[PDB]
C-alpha cells in the first residue's frame, strides 16, 4: 500500500477509536447521573399507574 | 403543622330530632318524598367539600 493510504487509513481508525472512547467516558457519566437523580429514561423503576383509581361517589363522603 | 380549626360549640347547638328509630323508619319514605331539598342540597355539599366544617350550616 502507499504510506498515504496508510497514513490516512490510520486517521481514520484513530478518529472512530478515540470517538468511541470519548463516548464510553460519557456513558458512564450518564449512568452516573441518571442513578443519582433519576431525572432520565433509565432507571425508571416502577410506581402505581394512577389509572387504577376509583373517582366514583363511595359510600362514606370523607375520602 | 398547622392547627386544626375546629367551629365553636355555640356552632353545633341546633334543635335535635330527638326520636326514636322506628319512628324515624315509620315516616321515612314520606320524609324522603316531602324533605328532598335541603336533605339533597347537604349531601351534595358533603359528598363535594368532603368536610363537615364546610356543612354545618
Amino acid at each position: 500500500d502507499a504510506p498515504e493510504k496508510n497514513y490516512e487509513r490510520t486517521m481514520a481508525i484513530l478518529q472512530i477509536e478515540s470517538e468511541k472512547a470519548e463516548l464510553r467516558l460519557k456513558e458512564l457519566e450518564v449512568r452516573r447521573l441518571m442513578r443519582a437523580k433519576g431525572d432520565g429514561p433509565w432507571f425508571q423503576y416502577p410506581t402505581i399507574d394512577k389509572a387504577l383509581i376509583d373517582h366514583s361517589p363511595k359510600a362514606t363522603p370523607d375520602n | 403543622p398547622g392547627i386544626v380549626e375546629l367551629p365553636s360549640l355555640e356552632d353545633l347547638k341546633v334543635q335535635e330530632v330527638k326520636v326514636s328509630s322506628s319512628v324515624l323508619k315509620a315516616a321515612a319514605h314520606h320524609y324522603g318524598a316531602q324533605c328532598d331539598k335541603p336533605n339533597k342540597e347537604f349531601m351534595l355539599c358533603r359528598w363535594e367539600e368532603k368536610d363537615p366544617r364546610r356543612c354545618l350550616e
